[PDB]
């Protein structure tokens, strides 16, 4: 069904697909193999729907977390990089593409939340969460606030909640134990208590969402926000003199943002698996290949050590990678749906006072 | 505090690999006689890993790391190192440097030490 002797690649419409096409042209110049890059509409649902019939692209680019279910469904081939190639990418990026003990995709890029700060209001951003109440009192005396970030999504509140011991699902030796959830342990209680205390003491507002925090930071009303690299363009347009840095620690431990790894999987139905391996290892996952994609639309931080060392000369990218290495790889299992829903309810109920922290997290654990 | 300790060198490492941590001691450090490395997983106890008695160079290791890790001091740099070989997933933790002029209990117990760094994270992939 898939045509032998060429490569078809699918990547989402928010990525550098024209730069990826340039890598395809370089591959063709060396091999004669035509590489066609498409950015299909509705790609998230389209790939599993078409691949389940033995059709679709040779290579699919998507965040690693969806690849667990695709691998379970038999849609992805096991990849076969040798040790020398594996050593060219950061070890934790390979963790994100393991399923059932097997490598099922090549890591490309790495994304995580960072602390974003206004250098004019706050030249020396805090290293600890514990400093934030006193900092907010200082800034409130000048008609500003220390920190505003989206409290509505567990993706944003989890880094603090889980810092001193929380976790979604226990991961040991390449497998998630869906019976070992770390939502109501002492560490998660401590982090959510700190978060709720910030609200109780009026250092944060329970209603702050993505829109409210983005507007406040970009208008210079708050000294800090927490957001990802997708938000930087709007801050550029706002002309705020901003920096991006490591998330604050809690009880000395790193905040643990969820990590998303843009990854390239090989369709199990491809008759071009060896060409796909050659393209991804020897053309895309090189300084020149990633530069071509990044020049079209920035990748953020990347899994390839050599090119990450170049990109990290931008301290914002260095910060993204630092927060990612310290964070929790997003689990690639469908039980994450239950996790998001349970933690969302817990934070709503604790932040509004309908439940205590202990009651809220106990319900989310069960 | 006119003794400051600053750790560096943490990051992502593959099991079986090696990593060297550094800790720079600044300030009035002439009376420091013990330098320790500790590690702490989130929500867990801060446990002694290795310690160096600088007067004679004697070293102490936790059973779990003895033979794999090496603590050493470069006096011409006021910098103490933890060379970590044959790394295991069980080695993942925040690693702290600590210092003391003297102490009355075990040099592998956290309560022995007066000065503490900020930690550097070591995460070992299986």
């Amino acid at each position: 069904k898939i045509e032998e002797g060429k490569l078809v690649i699918w990547i989402n419409g928010d990525k550098g697909y024209n730069g990826l096409a340039e890598v395809g042209k370089k591959f063709e110049k060396d091999t004669g193999i035509k590489v066609t890059v498409e950015h299909p509409d509705k790609l998230e649902e389209k790939f599993p729907q078409v691949a389940a019939t033995g059709d679709g692209p040779d290579i699919i680019f998507w965040a690693h977390d969806r690849f667990g279910g695709y691998a379970q469904s038999g849609l992805l081939a096991e990849i076969t990089p040798d040790k020398a190639f594996q050593d060219k990418l950061y070890p934790f990026t390979w963790d994100a593409v393991r399923y059932n003990g097997k490598l099922i995709a090549y890591p490309i890029a790495v994304e995580a939340l960072s602390l974003i700060y206004n250098k004019d209001l706050l030249p020396n951003p805090p290293k600890t969460w514990e400093e934030i109440p006193a900092l907010d009192k200082e800034l409130k005396a000048k008609g500003k606030s220390a920190l505003m970030f989206n409290l509505q999504e567990p993706y944003f509140t989890w880094p603090l909640i889980a810092a001193d011991g929380g976790y979604a699902f226990k991961y040991e030796n390449g497998k998630y134990d869906i019976k070992d959830v770390g939502v109501d342990n002492a560490g998660a209680k401590a982090g959510l208590t700190f978060l709720v205390d910030l609200i109780k003491n009026k250092h944060m507002n329970a209603d702050t969402d993505y829109s409210i925090a983005e507007a406040a930071f970009n208008k210079g009303e708050t000294a800090m926000t927490i957001n990802g690299p997708w938000a930087w363009s709007n801050i550029d347009t706002s002309k705020v003199n901003y920096g991006v840095t490591v998330l604050p620690t809690f009880k000395g431990q790193p905040s643990k943002p969820f990590v998303g790894v843009l990854s390239a999987g090989i369709n199990a139905a491809s008759p071009n698996k060896e060409l796909a391996k050659e393209f991804l290892e020897n053309y895309l996952l090189t300084d020149e290949g990633l530069e071509a994609v990044n020049k079209d639309k920035p990748l953020g931080a990347v899994a390839l050590k050599s090119y990450e060392e170049e990109l990290a000369k931008d301290p914002r990218i260095a910060a993204t990678m630092e927060n990612a290495q310290k964070g929790e790889i997003m689990p690639n299992i469908p039980q994450m749906s239950a996790f998001w829903y349970a933690v969302r309810t817990a934070v709503i109920n604790a932040a509004s006072g309908r439940q205590t922290v202990d009651e809220a997290l106990k319900d989310a654990q069960t | 505090s006119q003794v400051q300790l600053v750790e560096s060198g943490g990051g992502s490492v593959q099991a079986g690999g090696s990593l060297r941590l550094s800790c720079v001691a600044s300030g009035d450090i002439k009376y420091i006689s013990y330098l320790g490395w500790f590690r702490q997983a989130p929500g867990k106890e801060r446990e002694g890993v290795a310690a160096l008695y600088t007067s004679t160079g004697r070293t102490y290791y936790a059973d779990s790391v003895k033979g794999r890790f090496t603590v050493s001091l470069d006096n011409a740099k006021n910098t103490v190192y933890l060379q970590m070989n044959s790394l295991k997933p069980e080695d993942t933790a925040l690693y702290y440097c600590a210092a003391a002029e003297w102490g009355s209990q075990s040099p592998l117990t956290q309560w022995f030490y007066r000065y503490w760094g900020q930690g550097t994270q070591v995460t070992v992939s299986a």
